[PDB]
DNA sequence: CTGGAGAATCCCGGTGCCGAGGCCGCTCAATTGGTCGTAGACAGCTCTAGCACCGCTTAAACGCACGTACGCGCTGTCCCCCGCGTTTTAACCGCCAAGGGGATTACTCCCTAGTCTCCAGGCACGTGTCAGATATATACATCCTGT
DNA sequence: ACAGGATGTATATATCTGACACGTGCCTGGAGACTAGGGAGTAATCCCCTTGGCGGTTAAAACGCGGGGGACAGCGCGTACGTGCGTTTAAGCGGTGCTAGAGCTGTCTACGACCAATTGAGCGGCCTCGGCACCGGGATTCTCCAG
């Protein structure tokens, strides 16, 4: 199917063009199905974390906005506790276009630049916006247990 | 002197009348036919403006969408003319008859 | 001097949210507040009878997912239930 | 009495022009003023009903609203 | 003394009034019992309609080299629309007219 | 790698799978008309590209 | 000699047996096999209750014999007695479902 | 289960137009008689198991079937 | 010990049940209070139904030489009286089958 | 071991009212609690609307008599409000 | 097949100004210097289906 | 157009069977009797708006003559639908079996109705200006007759 | 097919104007907090009924063939409908006047909700026999081809 003539070609790009601090793969039994997890950017108190997230695909890919998990606890304000992420791209903005590769590209990016516009984790926006010590400490912390 | 074919000026106002959104019927003669069809039913009633209004409205709405089916009727029995029998059958079809 | 309540303000304001420069009649606006309550009164009418079916007597919102599923066509109705469901998560949330 | 020939060949025609006929046969008028009334008496009956109910004299727009509502002829516009 | 009031609606990133729907659901003999999200999702649906309607008469008006949204504008969106003509099929909007269309028989050749 | 470019330029960047023969009036872009109808019949009348509202009627079919 | 009917007579008389009974005249298994394939496009692995499928088919057969009602009246419009598939589209379009 | 809009045969379609009093049949009326029954249906079951699904059961009944017709203006009697 | 209990459906002079349909009218989620003399009007109402269908289908079962009335009596009573027909219009009875009635155009000549 | 309520007693001794010599099938019977079902969801209905739309809370028997003027045509309804108000004085004066 | 890209990014008259101006009465694409050459010289048809165009009718195209 | 032949339909008689009709617990729903709060009937007042009339303008309805385009009838062809007989298929019926899931009952807890206080969002009321309607002179597209 | 004249028709310019977008005062309906009770979510159990399978009968479906009836194309003719022009005619607008009646407020009383106790009417279960569907056989009628 061509759904899963893209999820091959996403699987060829997510494993020999990986951007810089994420990483990719499907099941080699189920190419709808992907474990990533993202190295921490630069100039982050999230820097060269090990924030894993579980990837799962329909046929719908990329026609409908699929579901990506994370494998990791999540504290943020555009980001649930629960490892959803407040995102318009998968949630209200879904293009064909993007890709696994874009979209780790997307996400990595939104943690060096928030946008508490659309606040998921009202205590992390908060801490983030007028308490930032605390916040830097409880995002250390969170970083220190995803090494952990 | 100059003269149209028969069938133009028809085009003509077929393009200018999907094109408005007037009232097609006079107001005056519209208000007493309302007023005399409702006397059979209370003597002495009182009408409101916009009552006699939303009653041109939806007349107009329902005489225009019959004649759309009419029309089919007519252009499925292969002619051009429209004439009673279609308007019977569009009501028949429609369920009202 | 009673006051009559309406959906223009709100109504105002998605056509600000849409099309930033463009004004609307007063006519159209009464147009749109007919549609918003003849959408409502479908709308919870359906619930109820979904409701009254399945013997409860409450409205959640299990019964607007069913009824905007009932009545809404196609995508029109898919899309509607991903606006309601995204709303819910975030008054839940907030 | 004699209202009904106020709805008249031309307003006949115009309407027909609204919905895209192209000539009308000299049989319609008639036809079609029987149609109308046939459509009003339906619908003003509902409406003096309603009026009657509310032990009303005079009948308002909405009245006309809920009567046609009443037949699967929704009117958005007029409340 | 107790908290700035916030109204649902902005709790749940609306324009249609929450508190409003919930009033109108509860007093119009609907069940017996209204609950929470109720009125939320239900105010949602109702701007994500107005929300598609305002944006194709829109659309229809500035076809028309015309700023301001006139009744034909609603009808031309509503009934050049696929979805929104059978959502809205037995509808009549005053001063809205029809739509341009000619069968292919009348036209002269 | 000029001829991917290419492949890029005249190929719908959404399917990219047919040659670009349908352009949006209103943003100067141009996909296949496949794309644009299902996007059409998607509700999503955004630009792929620029994001800029748009309608059928603002679509147009090119040739090469 | 061989004996035959002219074209119409066994026509017109089985109008009228069909016209006077009651019964289904669509096969029972086929039509549950067809319903059932129509329902696994919304749900997977559904059951149905035998009353569930004839109260289905019960609907079908009216609707079916409704819109022939409808177009045999088209053609004898179109001044004709063999309904035609542009019978069934006029009958179904002036309804308002095409 | 596939290719089952067969199974609705050209006597079928026969008999029911017989009971609507159509007299002759032309040869092409059957596929479309296959069209709009698979459009009702479709129409009907979407409405039946919408029904179904919101009872949160696995099985679609009689009512689920008479209250999807009786959304669609077509109320039928003897079911319950 | 009050008093021997008088059904309201003998009250009125009516057979079918007062009390049922004031309990359907007061469950059935229709108005915040319900009338004394409102359900009375409506068994009134359905009974006057019921006794006219119920006559009318037994003429039509007489007519066929049977004794009890089958869907299929019901239905030619339903579509050969004009008022029934009309405020029944939109009813499928099962096992009702349809009225007899060929085109006089098909006829033979 | 649910117990369901229908019309069938006071259908049939109508039908014994009626034509005293002559019975109904069960198939026959079902039929006619549908269409008592249907006529009482019907008029009650109208009555509501009837009710909320002159901003009254309780449905009295003029309600249901407009109703009744509303939904039944012509002479069944002239029939109809005969028999509802010969059985609503004959209640009131007993 | 390099040569047939040089034709299609090319506009058809030129072959050197790239095609980046729609016509809306035919739906051809070329460049902007030969369609205002073509107007000005009263080349008001189209070079291909020779449909009369103007400088209403000009749409322009990005990539 | 007027008679026989044959097929279908109709009419009558005998037989079984299962479904309609009657009957008995008994349990719950209808009935009876007070009590109370509020919904609606009633009376009075206000002032909005609906009805009636008159005069002038003039847009539209009406009436007539002409001609041509279209509705309608007739004729011929051929193809496609129908009636029929034979073979093939699978619908239908009866029986058996296993289990998924509909249909209850208990329990608890969390969700929502109800109440009181507070205040800010939305409604009623002014007000000015700009989008849109209108008049006029165009260049441009379209129909029609002669070529 | 082609060109020029005449008639609608789209376009640009200039001007009025009143309706819409905005601002302001205020009030009442939404929000916040709390309390209490029951609606429903969950778990467990029971057994009805849905699904699956197998074999035999045979009724319906499928296929083929011969033919004739109707669909459809073509052609001629005559009515009647479109078009245009001149002559009513009455619709439309404005302005004024009068008053019925819609809309609101304030009282107050009958009336329906609520609750407790009581009993009888209808529901589930359980028999039983006659209306009726079916098979067998004879009488009548409808259609069709030959006369
Ligand atoms: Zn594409
Ligand atoms: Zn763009
Ligand atoms: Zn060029
Ligand atoms: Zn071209």
């Amino acid at each position: 199917t061509p759904a899963r003539r893209r999820l091959m070609r996403d699987f060829k790009r997510m494993k020999e063009d990986a951007p810089p601090g994420v990483s990719a793969s499907p099941l080699p039994d189920n190419v709808m199905v992907w474990n990533a997890m993202i190295i921490g950017p630069a100039d982050t108190p999230y820097e060269d974390g090990t924030f894993r997230l579980l990837l799962e695909f329909d046929e719908e890919y990329p026609n409908k906005p699929p579901h990506v998990k994370f494998l990791s606890e999540m504290f943020h304000p555009n980001v649930y506790a629960n490892g959803e992420i407040c995102l318009d791209i998968l949630q209200n903005r879904w293009t064909p276009t993007y890709d696994v590769a874009s979209i780790l590209t997307s996400i990595q990016s939104l943690f060096n630049d928030p946008n508490p516009a659309s606040p998921a984790n009202v205590e992390a926006a908060t801490l983030f916006k007028d308490h930032k010590s605390q916040y830097v400490k409880r995002v250390k912390e969170t970083v220190e247990k995803s090494w952990e | 002197p100059h003269r149209y074919r028969p069938g133009t000026v028809a085009l003509r106002e077929i393009r200018r009348y999907q094109k408005s959104t007037e009232l097609l019927i006079r107001k005056l003669p519209f208000q007493r036919l309302v007023r005399e069809i409702a006397q059979d039913f209370k003597t002495d009633l009182r009408f409101q403006s916009s009552a006699v209004m939303a009653l041109q409205e939806a007349c107009e709405a329902y005489l225009v969408g019959l004649f759309e089916d009419t029309n089919l009727c007519a252009i499925h029995a292969k002619r051009v003319t429209i004439m009673p029998k279609d308007i019977q059958l569009a009501r028949r079809i429609r369920g009202e008859r | 001097r009673s006051r009559k309540e309406s959906y223009s303000v709100y109504v105002y304001k998605v056509l600000k949210q849409v099309h930033p420069d463009t004004g609307i009649s007063s006519k159209a606006m009464g147009i749109m507040n007919s549609f918003v309550n003849d959408i409502f009164e479908r709308i919870a009418g359906e619930a109820s009878r979904l409701a009254h079916y399945n013997k409860r007597s409450t409205i959640t919102s299990r019964e607007i997912q069913t009824a905007v599923r009932l009545l809404l066509p196609g995508e029109l109705a898919k899309h509607a239930v991903s606006e309601g469901t995204k709303a819910v998560t975030c008054y839940t949330s907030a | 009495r004699d209202n009904i020939q106020g709805i008249t060949k031309p307003a006949i025609r115009r309407l027909a022009r609204r919905g895209g006929v192209k000539r009308i046969s000299g049989l319609i008028y008639e036809e079609t003023r029987g149609v109308l009334k046939v459509f009003l008496e339906n619908v003003i009956r509902d409406a003096v009903t309603y009026t009657e109910h509310a032990k009303r004299k005079t009948v308002t727009a909405m009245d006309v609203v809920y009567a046609l509502k009443r037949q699967g002829r929704t009117l958005y516009g007029f409340g | 003394a107790r908290a700035k009031a916030k109204t649902r609606s902005s709790r749940a990133g609306l324009q249609f009034p929450v508190g409003r729907v919930h009033r109108l659901l509860r007093k119009g003999n609907y069940s017996e019992r209204v609950g929470a999200g109720a009125p939320v999702y239900l105010a949602a649906v109702l701007e994500y309609l107005t929300a598609e309607i305002l944006e194709l008469a829109g659309n229809a008006a500035r076809d028309n080299k015309k700023t301001r949204i006139i009744p034909r504008h609603l009808q031309l969106a509503i009934r050049n629309d696929e979805e929104l003509n059978k959502l809205l099929g037995r509808v009549t909007i005053a001063q809205g007219g029809v739509l341009p269309n000619i069968q292919a028989v009348l036209l002269p050749k | 790698e000029e001829l991917a470019n290419f492949r890029t330029l005249v190929y719908c960047s959404l399917c990219s799978k047919n040659w670009k023969n349908m352009a949006i009036k209103t943003c100067g872009h141009v996909f296949c008309e496949n794309c644009c109808k299902e996007r059409l019949a998607a509700r999503m009348r955004k630009c792929p590209t620029c994001n800029k509202a748009f309608s059928s009627n603002d679509l147009l079919t090119v040739h090469l």
